[PDB]
């Protein structure tokens, strides 16, 4: 089979405690609401997280 | 002359056998058993259900992060 390269990673991941990012945790999801769901039925309906990356 | 046998002062000590403290018995027993059982089936529905409450508040901050 095939996998991407090693470009396309490397973004900015957030280099956070466990405990500050469970912190606010109810503020943070309850107002974006545009990728997150699109992005679960990018993996749930449709499966192979290979053609979801991005 | 001098022999025992005194004149007066006697009792005597009884020979009685009693000691009826009673006690809070008939039916006044059984009364604080089952009321003070409720209460502590009162003192629940109260914690539980209120700490049911912040276990969906615990769980919500699981589903609500990780997409």
């Amino acid at each position: 089979v095939e996998l991407p390269s090693l470009e396309d990673l490397k973004v900015q991941e957030v280099k956070v405690s466990s405990s500050v990012l469970k912190a606010a945790a109810h503020h943070y999801g309850a107002q974006c609401d545009k990728p997150n769901k699109e992005f679960m039925l990018c993996r749930w309906e449709e499966k192979d997280p290979r053609r979801c990356l991005e | 002359k001098q022999d025992m046998p005194p004149v007066g002062g006697y009792g005597p000590i009884d020979y009685k056998r009693n000691l009826p403290r009673r006690g809070l018995s008939g039916y006044s027993m059984f009364a604080v058993g089952i009321g003070a059982l409720l209460f502590g089936y009162w003192s629940m529905m109260k914690w539980n259900r209120e700490r049911r409450r912040l276990q969906i508040e615990d769980f919500e901050a699981r589903i609500a992060l990780m997409p």
